[PDB]
């Protein structure tokens, strides 16, 4: 049974060289037909407007809020402060 | 033989089931790092001991949360991390799958075999941290074990 | 039927070859597995396994299957523990041991327990391995170890020259368990024994 | 942008070479990114 | 109005809140935590003040799947439990949730927790002897009713089964109410116990609670307050004798000194937390008989190492009047009852109000056990041979009195088969003035080992 | 035992040729549609038609 | 990419760089003393980051004379030595820069320092067993091949002279490449192996490389990374079979603490490294043995202030399977192969592989021993007169035996000007057996000193 397992272990042997073979030649061929068909100046701009498409399809999303806490306070204070006395600001004064 | 065949047909099976797609998450920014450790700026829906993962695929652990920095302890190979990396959370506490085939096999402690052939089918993933049976729940002990 | 799952903390890896290949040679291998870390890797390996080992066992628990479960060692941990709690920059304490150690070790024996018949007849055991220096027990860690234990069993290495293999003190081991789970036939024929060796 | 987000959004471009393409955008801690290189480390290393 | 979170780190949690604000000390705080799998209600009682609106608390629950930002609410009340005479029968957590019902103990009457020592004008000591059936603790220790004995000892000597078969002995013959508080303790015992108590019909006469280890070390500082609580509600308003029974206190001792060292305070010498002894005194005092009120408060002290030099044992004897402790080498010895007779005393042993046929009972024993532990060595290296002839009976005298000590109890019938023994109180000192007048030197070494009576002594003697 | 273990040694002896046999025709076979899956990956990888 | 040096202080010195590239870590970087005196070029190396592209590192050479502002450049590599067939027969130092004949090599292939551990499915156990002409190592601890070899014991009680033995006895017996190394030791130690090893006609197929007292930490702790690269292209390139000796390792421990001390970690326990283990770890499991490439070392550990409890060799014990000890006491006795045989201890010993004979004939050794150990107390005040002739019988085959384990090997040819001897295993076991049977008791006991064989002990005997 355990001369079994190590057949069962060639096996997987087999397995890692299908493996290798296989990340080998799909790495080699995506990165040539990345680099030299797709490179067409045109599909710069297909896939631009798919991407905008795509930006497009999606669900919209929440967003909010866009260091002291007496800082900020006093910050939020002085900025009222200078809101409030600027209205007779000249263009030179 | 024709085994080679279906593997290489579900090689392609794998290929013709690709697709890759935009989400929306948050990132990060590693200050500093060393001796197996490191800190994580922003990131501000973290989670207390929430894994996540890094550019080498390396994982870590939010272990501390100050209020302006993270700090982080890397699990397996650190030698690969260095300043301005990009971090993403995988919003989910750590956990470990379970399954029958990991009977008779030698695994890591994150549940990948390092010695054994193949794979395991695990039907579930638990978290690691969890309560402990109540009293109410309990019952006496008779049994004798040899 | 009985389950048991071994872990193996911060060991040559010649170590756990030796015990798998004695084990195979016993050929339980179709009802067992083991958990290895290696002294080699970091200390995050070193400080999970005990959690993983340990949740691996509760998914067969709640299953109502009995479970066996031991832990090679328990002092590697704890330095583990340290050797990170000292790198975050937190407070040391009792020469230099984070204070809350004790409370982890709790977490990680608590979980066996057995089951009331509503919910299976699953039964979980643990049996914890702590290493001493001198044999010494004024370290705190063998102490904080032992109040929340229900037994244990002293060896020492004078017994072990005097002769007897086992070499287990009779004078110190206690269970409080009793009897009641050995087998009735066992009691009626033994009984006091410990005292009458202890005289 | 002004669509998902209601706020109006201001543009920054910057020129990368290095992509084979797509787009990536950044709105502060969120970002979305389509990429001929990272799509293509994706599905190699997830191969086996 | 409420603030948010700032820093999160181990157990020890820091909030902010706006002007106007600030909560007192201690004030109940509840935060939300959401998940797919862990969803709870985090409760947390105030620590410290740190300024600028920052206070600083501890968690009674683990602070796992937290998140910073999440709101935390402000009740404006410290902790309360329900209280009642419909709580008897039924088990309880730290918070005061039945464990029985969920949803039972939601409608009684609330009690703070904190309160304030009694006058101390109204004190006055208690004088009385209460017996039980156990030889040891008859003669030895005399024990006082309305007073505190304590138990002492390292690990696994044996103090569970003494208290229970205390319990047991004692729950039978009391018509007042009982509450057991524990604050450490395996699963494995409580459950044991509740099913004892359920086996018999004295659990309704009673109340449990107690807590486990497995929780954070904030649920292990108020268990015993919670005792308190209730004990101080029956006691106060009842008027009725009670029964305050407590597993331990060296646990909370210990989850104080790491809370004390997360919180960031210089420890001491020994690695202690300051200002233990202020927290000793506090808890003790609460326990307290008056002139119309009488209670009864058993607790067992847990020494690490077993070494009294650790100041911790020290003052807590301070509070301690009547004490039994225990030691490792008789019970090596193989006696089960494992009392040192040298070093435990009590307060009530005199001539003034108890006989003197007691007190040179005592006496006699206590100096032939003194002289037997100066000829010990000498014995086991020199050899018998070379003793005087008053010191070869003498010794003889102090092997006979060390055998007889020991007797069986009913608690180990588990453990052992034979059935345990009760002997009441003048036979006793019958049997002993008979044995230290030195009568009873002929018999066999085997003859007074696990001896129920005089009866058996002689029944076992034409045994041989 | 020992006469057991080697005729296990000689059929791992065996094995250890018959795995390789299979391979040759493995390998030779392994790139008869190779180009095949490259276009599918093109096309999966490029979200359109190649 | 031009660095620039901000702070310095001891060996450790800072260094900053441009945002735009910054250093990866483990990378060497070149710098230079302008000074005319103290013209160097310093190898500095990538410790850790600290942000704002700063990056810290640690000299390989003395730090004096360094001024701020001083150019750094970067070669993007980490530290390589040489590799090649003809290393062997030449002396190195820690840089790699031959010696004997400065510039040789820089031709030969170049390979780093830094690697991984090799998987778990390339391991195998081993358990041939290594005989040796010593009676006393392979009676009680056999040596076993593709293990380790451990030689405890505190300070001068001649380490290094069994190590020269057991290299003169290995190269003797047996051929094949070797590798020396060693840190902390004195050049005039280094000078009398060169010279011995040029006498013995072997030293061209040994590979040689070592440190001294006075060198920077860093060189103390490169050294044996190089050494061990090397010996790890001898065993993997070649596929032959590979000698390794390594001398003092325990200083390697020690250097790191020094160092974590200047980079500001915090202390721990007995003032050590924050992190010890792991690297331990990681050098230890870097030996070992592949099913096609056997590698038997033998290490020399240091003990300080004979201390056993330390850290130090505490740790180490978990990575050894062959240990022999010494002791002072024993070497104080007299016999200077000054072995405890109740500590020492080993994995090979096992009925299954050895003969059941050699099984008991230890066992009976080690009980003898044991009691001896045992009754040495007493016996140390009152003496021999109190104690039974059933235990006079023992004391005297015990002194006798103990005696018997002494030997006179051939290194001590220069302090006592006698030839050494050795030992067929069989004749070991036979005369030990005829030794414990009692028929040598009649002999004098000072006839078993620094004695051979039993011939020579009968002809000394008959002899005086
Ligand atoms: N009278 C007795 N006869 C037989 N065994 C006894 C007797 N009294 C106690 N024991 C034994 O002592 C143990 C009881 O443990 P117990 O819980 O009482 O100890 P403890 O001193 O409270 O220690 P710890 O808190 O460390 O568990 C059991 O092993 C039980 O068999
Ligand atoms: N068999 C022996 N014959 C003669 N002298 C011996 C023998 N064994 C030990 N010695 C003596 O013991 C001492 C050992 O010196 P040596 O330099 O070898 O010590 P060491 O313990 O290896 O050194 P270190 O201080 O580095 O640990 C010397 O004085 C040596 O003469
Ligand atoms: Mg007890
Ligand atoms: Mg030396």
């Amino acid at each position: 049974a355990q001369g079994a397992q190590q057949i069962q272990l060639m096996r997987q042997q087999l397995i890692r060289q299908l493996r290798t073979g296989l990340g080998a030649e799909a790495v080699n061929k995506a990165a040539e037909i990345v680099r030299a068909h797709v490179a067409d100046p045109q599909a710069q701009s297909a896939t631009v407007d798919r991407f905008l498409s795509e930006l497009e399809q999606m669900a919209p999303s929440s967003v909010v809020i866009d260091l002291r806490a007496a800082s900020r306070q006093s910050l939020a204070a002085l900025v009222e402060k200078f809101d409030s006395v600027a209205g007779g600001l000249d263009a030179d004064g | 033989t024709i085994s080679a065949a279906d593997i290489e047909g579900a090689i392609e099976d794998y290929v013709s089931s690709f697709s890759a797609d935009t989400e929306r998450e948050e990132i990060g920014t590693v200050i500093d790092a060393g001796d197996g450790i490191a800190h994580v700026e922003g990131l501000p829906s973290v989670m207390t001991q929430e894994l996540l993962e890094f550019p080498g695929g390396v994982l870590g652990v939010a272990l501390n949360l100050d209020e302006h920095s993270v700090g982080a302890v890397i699990l397996g190979e650190f030698e690969k991390i260095e300043e301005g990396q990009q971090v993403k959370r995988t919003g989910e506490v750590l956990s470990v799958p379970v399954g029958d085939a990991f009977l008779g096999r030698v695994v890591n402690p994150l549940g990948q075999p390092i010695d054994g052939q193949g794979d395991i089918a695990a039907e579930t993933r638990r978290a690691l941290e969890l309560q402990a049976p109540s009293v109410v729940q309990r019952q006496s002990v008779s049994e004798p074990l040899q | 039927q009985v389950r048991c799952v071994y872990v193996a903390i911060g060991q040559k890896g010649t170590t756990i070859a030796s015990v798998k290949r004695a084990l195979e040679e016993g050929g339980a291998m179709e009802y067992t597995t083991i958990v290895a870390a290696p002294a080699s890797d970091a200390a995050g390996f070193k400080w999970l396994a005990p959690y993983t080992g340990s949740a691996i066992g509760q998914h067969w628990m709640y299953n109502g299957k009995h479970v066996l479960i031991v832990f090679d060692d328990l002092s590697k941990q704890a330095d583990a523990y340290r050797a990170i709690s000292l790198l975050l920059r937190r407070p040391p304490g009792r020469e230099a041991f984070p204070g809350d150690v004790f409370y982890l070790h709790s977490r990680l024996l608590e979980r066996c327990a057995k089951l009331s018949d509503e919910l299976g007849g699953g039964s979980m055991t643990g049996l914890p391995i702590i290493e001493t220096k001198a044999n010494d027990i004024s370290a705190f860690i063998p102490t904080n170890v032992i109040s929340i234990t229900d037994g244990q069993c002293f060896l020492e290495s004078d017994l072990f020259n005097q002769g007897v293999r086992p070499a287990i003190n009779v004078g110190v081991s206690v269970s409080r368990v009793g009897g009641a789970a050995q087998i009735k036939a066992m009691k009626e024929v033994a009984g006091s024994l410990r005292l009458d060796l202890s005289q | 942008l002004s669509r998902i987000y209601g706020r109006p959004v201001s543009v920054q471009l910057h020129v990368d070479p290095e992509l084979l393409g797509g787009l990536s955008i950044t709105v502060g801690d969120e970002v979305i990114d389509g990429s001929i290189a990272s799509r293509l480390a994706a599905a190699q290393t997830g191969l086996p | 109005t409420a603030g948010r979170v700032v820093r999160i780190t181990g157990p020890v949690v820091d909030v902010e809140f706006p002007r106007g604000s600030v909560p007192e000390l201690f004030n109940a705080l509840h935060a939300e935590i959401t998940f797919g799998a862990l969803a709870k209600t985090l409760t947390l009682e105030v620590a410290q003040h740190l300024g600028d609106s920052l206070v600083r608390c501890i968690s009674m629950q683990p602070t796992d799947g937290l998140v910073r930002g999440v709101e935390v609410t402000d009740t404006g009340a410290s902790i309360s439990v329900p209280v009642g005479d419909g709580v008897k029968g039924h088990v309880f957590n730290a918070l005061g949730d039945c464990l029985d019902d969920p949803g039972y103990g939601k409608d009684f009457e609330h009690w703070s927790i904190h309160r304030k020592p009694p006058a101390f004008s109204d004190l006055e000591p208690r004088t009385e002897m209460l017996e039980t059936g156990l030889k040891v603790v008859d003669l030895l220790t005399p024990y006082v009713r309305g007073g505190k004995i304590a138990l002492f000892g390292g690990a696994g000597v044996g103090k569970t089964v003494l208290i229970q078969e205390m319990i047991n002995r004692i729950a039978r013959n009391f018509g007042g109410t009982s509450v057991f508080a524990g604050v450490g303790e395996r699963t494995r015992e409580g459950n044991d116990l509740w099913v004892e108590l359920a086996d018999a019909n004295v659990l309704k006469d009673t109340a449990l609670v107690f807590g486990q280890m497995d929780e954070p070390p904030g649920t292990r500082m108020r268990v015993a307050l919670s005792a308190l609580t209730m004990a101080e509600f029956f006691r106060d308003e009842q008027g009725q004798d009670v029964l305050l029974f407590i597993d331990n206190i060296f646990r909370f001792t210990q989850a104080g000194s790491e809370v004390s060292t997360l919180l960031g305070r210089m420890p001491s010498a020994v690695g202690y937390q300051p200002t233990l002894a202020d927290e000793m005194g506090e808890l003790q005092e609460r326990i307290t008989s008056t002139r119309g009120r009488s209670i009864t408060s058993m607790q067992a002290v847990y020494v690490p190492a077993d070494d009294y030099t650790d100041p911790a044992p020290a003052t807590t004897f301070a509070h301690l009047d009547a004490t039994t402790e225990l030691s490792r080498a008789v019970f090596s010895k193989g006696i089960f009852p494992a009392v040192d007779p040298l070093a435990s005393s009590s307060t009530i042993l005199d001539p003034a109000i108890v006989g003197d046929e007691h007190y040179r009972v005592a006496q006699e024993v206590i100096r032939i056990l003194q002289r037997y532990k100066d000829l010990q060595d000498i014995i086991a290296i020199l050899g018998i041979d070379e003793l005087s002839e008053e010191d070869k009976q003498l010794v003889n005298r102090a092997r006979r009195i060390e055998r007889f000590l020991s007797q069986n109890m009913m608690a180990a019938e588990q453990f052992t088969g034979q059935p345990g023994s009760t002997v009441p109180l003048k036979e006793t000192i019958e049997a002993f003035d008979k044995l230290t007048k030195g009568e009873f030197d002929h018999l066999p070494e085997q003859a007074f080992f696990l001896i129920g009576g005089l009866d058996d002594l002689a029944k076992k003697a034409e045994s041989l | 035992r020992a006469q057991a273990s080697g005729e296990v040694a000689q059929t791992l002896t065996q094995a250890d040729q018959q795995l390789s046999a299979q391979g040759d025709q493995v390998r030779s076979g392994l790139e008869s549609s190779v180009d095949g899956l490259s276009a599918k990956l093109a096309s999966r990888i490029l979200g359109v038609d190649v």
